[PDB]
RNA sequence: CCGGCGCGCG
DNA sequence: TCGCGTCTCTCTAAAATTGCAGTCCCGCGCGCCGTAGGAC
DNA sequence: GTCCTAGGACTGCAATTTTAGAGAGACGCGA
């Protein structure tokens, strides 16, 4: 990783390969390949492993990083913990290697103890197949949970914070959200791991004439992170002097100052090191308030893949990255020629050697997503070792492709934005522009519309494939944290228009950017539809304004004019207010008063929507103990009144609301069967005046304890004691 | 404040009509 | 612009972001602008747990407090010499301009005549008010005053102590 | 503190202290009278509000 | 008005030997739970059905094990402080040294003779006591006489607390107390000890409690259907128990003891006693208390029927007081009301018809629906309810879709913005409820939060926006001419807003208003900036934003208001609100 | 080579579950009324006198941390608590 | 129709 | 022939840490994994 | 394979753990 972005998958390919080096002989103090294949051990449920030589079973790691257990793709994750105590020269890292090895240490005082611990160890988790974003950011997190590590109520307040040690090693950005978060890390793009446990980043040596420094780029641990004077300025600058006293920005021992470049001993040259994967997809970051940079990477890893996917106008470059590193595309292990082609397999042909690659098509995930893959080559082409040969789920022309570009407007639109509502038109609907296939399995004849409603796709275990067009209530976002729910759908004559006369797509209210502060989504916009115009495509790196001021403002303000003049198009850049054009109302067609910033975004639709969240509940099954209404949607279970929401009521004063829905809607067993009575017939529903089932169980328990509860009611007329049947 | 002093706060309580006789 | 961030041990950073969103943050200002948005997901994961707790306890010590009746023939008035808290209160004692009632015992207190009492030179004014109420275990019309919400003077069977201890968490 | 030192017994063990609160009542035979608006939400009664 | 006296209480109580075996009465005598082949339940086990009932009486009936020897119980005695402790006036570790140890306690009764000076609780067994007493007195004679000089174990602390004297322990501590005071940390801490015990001493004398229920005889058993953890517990009670009753052997006193506490409460002990998984196991205060308990889980808070959940949009065609229910979530909360409104227009033959025709999805299912929708309110509720606006009622009425339709109004007081959020809805069933729902929660009576009073239906936003831009006048000065300056008239607001529809005027472009009511335009304070004063009368007073025309020959008063077509409207807007409402009622 | 020396939510939570000088007034207070004062004129004045400054005190305190921040809270809610 | 672990949403 | 500080404990009054007990927002969704051990 | 089979963080508080205060019975030295 010297001169390249290292493969987002190398810290868990070596840590593997260095468990096979040392770690299996320095716990024995020949290995088999495995005769299942790894299509087979998900395909019936069997674990990924190799014969040890017969001692055991040893796991093998994919290409990707990804171990199988029981048909289960499973990954095992990095951990933080003590070797300034929140100085990162005072951790270590732990990888798969050490936790293998480990394993082997009890496992040797082996097919039974590895079986467990892939199923039960907190640092191995199912992989998510959500997306390809997905598949590769879950392998690169960093922990400090785990056995030996610190519980969020063990978290002391001063963990969880950045420290500077972090800077090039692990993102300031990306953490988990709620009690875990500051825990829960992420490594950054050009971060490796070190001999000694500790993270490194490679950092760009200036040194003096009388020296040979063959290699001027190096990595440094955080120990002698400290004890180097590191800039992150440019040499863009010169005064009657010379450049040696130019003075720019420049970290050491923990602090920020402002040194002349003689002083400076390493730079930081490389564009994404301080990221990670899912900060590092943001176009024009830099513009982006922090804040929502966190939750734009959240959001981008519940990206559903489309059922036709497209490349974005504006992205990083860091796309064609992930597109290579997730193994979604199918990558040629040799070099030869393309003979045949077809959605079953790609036949290639190379130095008498000729091979059949097979394609995936419409295969399930572990979040019920569909996987597919299409031919990215023809016959008679020549192909070099490592170049792309087919391009599958959310991944066109080896990029990552996860959303649409559609044509977008920021006004107000008669309320149906309010807030966070998203107003669509009905050609995203008809146009099957968010279109996606959703396949459940359930442990029937091939090919039947079962009535949950689907076609049944596979049969071995059923699977049934849903296609879901977008509808109100679901969630689209864009890479900048700026998510919204749709709210409406209207016909196309009704949205309005452009003065091409061509109506918009999605509607935004302008009033999400102040108070959230991205102004990275007005430039993306923008420069998307600049670049649609031109039929250009644009990968810009962050921190573009390091070149010269406003460099971002500069791009976007020319290609805009560039696509108006070279198109005809006048009011695609408009000299009184760039990036913004008078639009019409598509119901009255006259003119909104103010002109309004329109563009071609990049937008994506997330896994949260509508028929997955919708519960409706009469009666049915209770539990067992507290014969209460069940819990989730999935058993058809009620909804919790707590005791927030019964304070509430006794602040309406509804006495007798509180009452329905703590005894004969909750676990009155008498009293509730009589409602079902009752209200069928229509007949007035009386007072339980008996106790419900959660109080002759706290009864019970009381005497368990040797404590009798008697209730006593002293009539008012005549004192007579009455004591209730509890 | 009510003074530190007692009878200073004993003529606050009646001139705030706290305590009386 | 941005202006100066604060490292996460209270001390502030050497080094402002002179910058705005639109001008774009540099990536030295960036990474500094990184510890408030750190602190802002922290502290949001203890203002919740906190002031829950806190709540919790507030509408537990008056969850019984309930207006049960009209009057409890109380005498003590708490003496006040600001608007605001005036408003809605019942008169715990008559109120005399020369030889002239302007106000009269138990009367609820309008805006008009705590104006009537600022414009003119009147120096004591008595109230009764949760402190001046003969129970700590409910409490009168008389002695709580106004409604807050229904305008008139509070009902009886009211449970104004939940919604006491509702009203203070909620901001928490 | 002062929600520990109520009337009720069944507020008081509700809140905090369960173990606490029931061992030291039912040594004297504690009565709850169920004038509080907690007590008779865990009876399932009617609250007197 | 004499108040409706309501006399209602209830009062826990230590229990008795007696009660446990009332309750009962019906013992456990063995630890087997079930049958390994057949999965019957094992009779006189933990399960068996002649002690509890046919396989409703399994969730209440009781049972309990009749302990060979007495058992403390743990609350009363590990606890801090000892009550045990207390009112027998000794430390705690002699105490604990004597149940938990290999210690004898001499001279535990009194109210029987004895003959031997032995006092105190001798740590080391008596040399004499071991064969001299014994092999001179025989053993029946011996056990005879055994248990009242020297004893140990709960049944020494039972012994103690039977033959109490409560009143002397009473007299007994104010002397004390009284001695203290009449000549400094602990010597306070003393006084504090026997106000203490003198205050214990005292409830039991005027209760129906015996100090001697502290140390358990029976252990009743929870009822199966309650424990379909505990059950393991219960096991090792009859494990050790039965053991002990094999051997009649003091430490298999000891463990029956164990077994007890570690059922009644562990983590009591400093290490709590763990399962063969190194797990500790569940006591029964453990159930009882906790967040996550029976008193702050099962009771404080419920799940209901009735009712459902879906994802919220926003309707800014609603009304203040409806909401849009989605058609599933409308037919699954109403279904009885359907089957109700089905049956009683003769559509359906039965109940069971009923439901298979909703099932069905039939069109006839919806009409029935609306119907019986109309005038039956429903409550919404948002996740964190901070104060009582986190639930409001609403009218339904059926929507396209499987979300929420939510008032743009009520946001606010839910907190609720369209992200993702998610509502909870329930229906009130009972007339009561209905009327409850209808006259006190729904949202045109609850427009002013009770914090503080400010109203909490106020626009916000986009309408703030709207009125705004809709409110700011005309643009004046040098923001309007060129040039230093060295406007139509409208006779009624109608015309202006007329002409502002044909495209005539603008939103801001000054006009003059005839005006034909009183001055009631809210304006600075001011003079007239100029009045022409004619010879014939008549002058013209100008303002800086209205012309006033008077004569000193006539009465007459003329008006004319400069403002733009949309505060006309505004002003027009909430007229017309205010002048619909009248004549709709 | 040098060394130089140089210059909300949990304080009202505080407060609730419990000024300089209102523990300096109490503890002035306590040891003057009652050798001033015997029979329950000693008790019942220094009872009245203690807790008549605590509640102003205790208000005070808890409606300026709100104010602080903006909150807007009735003197009646905050006096139902601290009665 | 029972509990733990992990991941999420508001 | 006792008398005198006093040797050697000696028993308890009065702080001084110190080891538990108690608690630490609410409401939803999804997945996985249990239920172990040993002589046949 | 397996069939029965037996480690935060803050507050509260009583509980040691001394520190100290006096202090006395038998006494080796001594007047
Ligand atoms: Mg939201
Ligand atoms: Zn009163």
């Amino acid at each position: 990783g010297t001169s390249t972005i290292p493969g987002f998958n190398q810290i868990q390919f070596e840590g593997f390969y260095r468990f096979i080096d040392q770690g299996l002989i320095e716990e024995l103090s020949q290995l088999v390949e495995p005769l299942i294949k790894e299509r087979d051990a998900v395909y019936e449920s069997l674990t990924y492993s190799s014969e040890l030589y017969f001692i055991g079973n040893i796991p093998l790691m994919n290409s990707l990083g990804t171990f199988i257990v029981n048909g289960i793709y499973r990954v095992v994750i990095n951990q933080i913990l003590q070797s300034d105590m929140n100085h990162l020269k005072n951790k270590r890292i732990r990888s798969v290697a050490d936790l293998l090895q480990d394993q082997l240490g009890l496992a040797l005082a082996l097919t039974t103890t590895y079986e467990s611990f892939f199923g039960l160890h907190p640092l191995s988790q199912v992989l998510d197949r959500t997306n390809p974003l997905t598949q590769i950011v879950h392998g690169r997190k960093l922990s400090y949970l785990g056995p030996g590590g610190l519980t969020g109520r063990t978290a002391n307040f001063r963990i969880r914070d950045i420290h500077p040690s972090h800077y090039g090693r692990i993102c300031p950005i990306d953490t988990s959200e709620g009690i875990n978060v500051g825990l829960i890390g992420s490594l950054s793009i050009h971060a490796r791991i070190g001999d000694w446990g500790s993270l490194e980043s490679p950092f760009y040596e200036l040194v003096e004439k009388s020296k040979k420094a063959q290699i001027r780029m190096l990595f440094l641990s955080p120990s002698q992170d400290e004890y180097y004077m590191i800039a992150a300025g440019n040499s863009l600058a010169l005064n009657r002097g010379i450049q040696e006293e130019q003075v720019v920005p420049a970290r050491y021992r923990q602090e920020f100052l402002t040194i002349a470049w003689e002083e400076v001993h390493l730079r930081s040259i490389f564009p994404f090191q301080y990221f990670s994967i899912g900060a590092s997809l943001i176009p024009f970051i830099e513009h982006n308030d922090a804040n929502r940079a966190l939750m734009s990477s959240n959001m981008q890893r519940q990206a559903v893949p489309l059922s036709r996917s497209e490349k974005c106008i504006v992205g990083t470059g860091l796309e064609r990255q992930v597109a290579l590193d997730s193994g979604v595309p199918a990558i040629a292990e040799h070099e030869g020629k393309i003979l045949y082609t077809d959605t079953e397999k790609i036949i290639l042909s190379g130095n008498e050697n000729t091979l059949s690659i097979p394609l995936i098509m419409y295969q399930r995930s572990n979040k019920n997503t569909c996987m597919h893959q299409k031919p990215q080559v023809r016959r008679g082409k020549c192909i070099k070792k490592g170049q792309i040969l087919a391009d599958g789920a959310a991944t066109v022309g080896g990029e990552l492709a996860l959303g649409k570009n559609v044509l977008v407007a920021y006004m107000p639109w008669e309320g149906y934005n309010f807030e966070d509502a998203v107003l669509i038109s009905e050609c995203l609907v008809y146009g099957d522009i968010y279109t996606s296939f959703h396949i459940r399995k359930y442990e029937v004849m091939l090919g039947s519309w079962v009535e949950g409603r689907g076609r049944v796709i596979d049969v071995r275990r059923v699977y049934i494939s849903q296609k879901r067009e977008i509808k109100v209530g679901d969630k689209v976002a864009g890479r900048h944290g700026n998510k919204g729910i749709i709210s409406k759908i209207l016909p196309r004559q009704d949205m309005p228009y452009l003065q091409d006369g061509r109506p918009v797509d999605m509607v935004f209210n302008p009033l999400g950017v102040p108070s959230r502060m991205n102004v990275g989504q007005i430039f993306e916009c923008s420069l998307g539809l600049a670049g649609s115009l031109l039929d250009r495509h644009y990968r810009i790196a962050p921190f573009d304004e390091r070149y010269e001021q406003e460099a971002s403002r500069k791009l976007v303000f020319s290609e805009l004019y560039e696509a108006s003049k070279q198109t005809a198009n006048p009011w695609v850049f408009e000299p009184e207010y760039p990036g913004k054009s008078r639009i019409f109302d598509g119901r009255t067609g006259d003119p909104f008063e103010q002109p309004v910033i329109i563009g071609k975004p990049y937008i994506l639709k997330l896994i949260h929507q509508v028929d997955d969240k919708i519960h409706g509940r009469s009666s049915g099954h209770y539990a067992l103990v507290t014969q209460q209404p069940l819990r989730g949607r999935s058993k058809q279970g009620g909804q919790r009144v707590g005791e927030m929401e019964v304070w509430a009521l006794e602040g309406f004063g509804v006495a007798h609301i509180l009452q329905e829905m703590l005894t004969y809607k909750s676990d009155h067993i008498r009293a509730r069967q009589e409602v079902l009575g009752t209200t069928i017939i229509g007949g007035t529903i009386p007072k339980p005046e008996d106790a419900p089932e959660s109080f002759r169980l706290l009864v019970r328990e009381l005497r368990s304890l040797a404590l009798e509860l008697n209730h006593f009611l002293v009539s008012e007329k005549n004192f007579q004691i009455n004591r209730k049947e509890v | 404040w009510f003074p530190e002093e007692p009878f200073e706060a004993f003529k606050e309580m009646r001139e705030r009509k706290v305590f009386d006789v | 612009m941005r202006g100066l961030m604060s490292d996460p041990q209270g001390q502030m950073i050497d080094l402002p972001i002179q910058s705005n969103l639109r001008e774009g943050l540099s990536l030295t200002e960036y990474i500094i602008s990184c510890y408030g948005a750190r602190k802002g997901v922290v502290d949001t994961a203890v203002r919740t747990s906190d002031a829950g707790y806190l709540t919790r306890r507030l509408v537990e010590v008056v969850q019984h407090i309930v207006v049960r009746r009209t009057d409890c023939g109380t005498i003590r008035g708490i003496s006040v010499s600001f608007i605001q808290t005036l408003i809605g209160r019942v008169l715990a004692d008559d109120i005399y301009i020369g030889s002239r009632c302007v106000a009269f015992r138990n009367q609820d207190l309008g805006i008009g005549l705590v104006n009537r009492f600022i414009t003119f030179g009147t120096q004591s004014i008595s109230i009764r008010t949760p402190f001046t109420c003969r129970s700590t275990s409910w409490i009168c019309r008389l002695c709580y005053g106004r409604s807050p919400t229904h305008g008139d003077l509070v009902e009886l069977g009211e449970a104004v102590g939940i919604i006491a201890g509702q009203s203070i968490g909620e901001p928490g | 503190r002062a929600s520990l030192n109520t009337q009720s017994f069944i507020s008081e063990a509700s809140f905090q202290e369960t173990a606490r609160v029931l061992a030291k009542a039912a040594l004297r035979g504690r009565i709850d009278w169920l004038k509080g608006l907690k007590e008779n939400v865990v009876l399932g009664g009617v609250i007197p509000a | 008005m004499i108040d409706r006296y309501k006399h209602q209480q209830l009062r826990i109580g230590l229990v008795s030997p007696q009660q446990i075996s009332a309750w009962a009465t019906g013992e456990v005598t063995k630890p087997y739970t079930f049958h390994y082949k057949t999965n019957k339940p094992e009779k006189d086990g933990l399960f068996c059905e002649r002690i509890f009932g046919p396989i409703r009486i399994r969730r209440y009936q009781m049972g309990y094990i009749k302990l060979t020897c007495p058992v403390t119980h743990v609350w009363y005695l590990k606890r801090l402080p000892s009550y045990i402790a207390n009112l027998l006036d000794k430390p705690l570790k002699e105490l604990e040294g004597l149940v938990y140890c290999d210690f004898s306690f001499a001279r535990p009764i009194t109210k029987k003779p004895t003959f031997l000076r032995l006092r105190g609780s001798f740590e080391y067994e008596i040399q004499s006591w071991k064969y001299s007493i014994p092999l001179f007195f025989t053993t029946q004679g011996f056990e005879i006489f055994r248990n009242r000089e020297i004893s140990t174990g709960a049944g020494a602390i039972r012994e103690q607390l039977a033959d109490l004297d409560l009143r002397i322990i009473i007299e007994n501590s104010l002397v004390e107390w009284k001695q203290l005071g009449e000549e400094d940390r602990k010597i306070v801490r003393r006084k504090d000890f026997l106000v203490r015990r003198m205050e214990l001493a005292k409830h039991f004398i005027r209760t129906n409690i015996e100090p001697e229920w502290m140390v358990l005889c029976l252990l009743p058993v929870l009822p199966p259907e309650l424990r379909p953890d505990i059950n393991e517990l219960y096991r090792r009670v009859i494990y050790r128990n039965n053991t002990l009753t094999d051997l009649l052997v003091m430490c298999q006193e000891k463990l029956v003891q164990e077994a007890v506490d570690t059922l009644l409460d562990n983590g009591i002990r400093g290490q709590p006693m763990r399962d063969g998984h190194n797990k500790v196991y569940k006591s029964f205060s453990d159930v009882i208390e906790g967040k996550e308990g029976r008193f702050r889980e099962t009771l404080l808070g419920k799940r209901v029927d009735y009712s459902g959940r879906s994802v919220i949009v926003v309707g800014p065609s609603l009304s203040l007081h409806r909401c849009g229910l989605p058609r599933e979530i409308a037919i699954e909360l109403f279904q009885t009301f359907v089957i109700r409104g089905l049956i009683r227009q003769h559509l359906a033959s039965n109940i069971g018809v009923a439901k298979s025709q909703i099932r069905e999805k039939k069109p006839i299912v919806w009409e029935i629906l609306q119907e019986v929708m109309q005038g039956h309110p429903v409550l919404l509720n948002r996740a964190p309810t901070l104060h009582r606006l986190g639930i409001q009622s609403f009218q339904p009425i059926l929507v396209e879709g499987r979300t929420i339709c939510l008032h743009p109004l009520v946001c606010k007081g839910f907190n609720a913005d369209f992200d993702g959020d998610q509502m909870a809805v329930h229906v009130p069933l009972s007339l009561e409820a209905q009327a409850e729902a209808r006259l006190l929660m729904f949202s045109h009576m609850n427009l002013l939060s009770p914090a503080i009073g400010d109203p909490i239906s106020v626009p916000t936003q986009d309408m703030l926006i709207g009125l705004y831009v809709l409110t700011s006048g005309t643009r004046r000065g040098i923001c309007a001419n060129r040039y230093n300056p060295c406007e139509p008239f409208f006779c009624n607001s109608y015309d202006a807003i007329g002409a502002y529809r044909q495209k005539r005027i603008n939103l801001d472009s000054p006009l003059w208003l005839r005006w034909q009511l009183d001055q009631r335009v809210i304006a600075s304070k001011e003079v007239p900036i100029e009045v022409h004063y004619e010879s014939f009368g008549n002058y013209h007073e100008i303002y800086a934003h209205y012309l006033i025309v008077r004569s000193v020959k006539k009465e007459t008063l003329y008006i004319y208001i400069r403002t733009t077509v949309g505060h006309i409207s505004f002003y027009r807007e909430i007229e017309e609100a205010i002048q619909g409402f009248s004549q709709a009622c | 080579l040098v060394t130089f020396i140089y210059e909300g939510l949990p304080k009202v939570e505080q407060v609730l579950e419990v000024s300089l000088n209102l523990e300096k007034r109490i503890k002035g207070w306590n040891r003057c009324i009652t050798r001033i004062l015997g029979i329950p004129w000693g008790f019942l004045i220094g009872a009245e006198l203690t807790i008549v400054q605590s509640r102003i005190s205790l208000v005070n305190k808890i409606q300026k941390v709100y104010r602080s921040q903006g909150v807007q809270i009735h003197n009646r809610h905050i006096e139902i608590i601290v009665r």
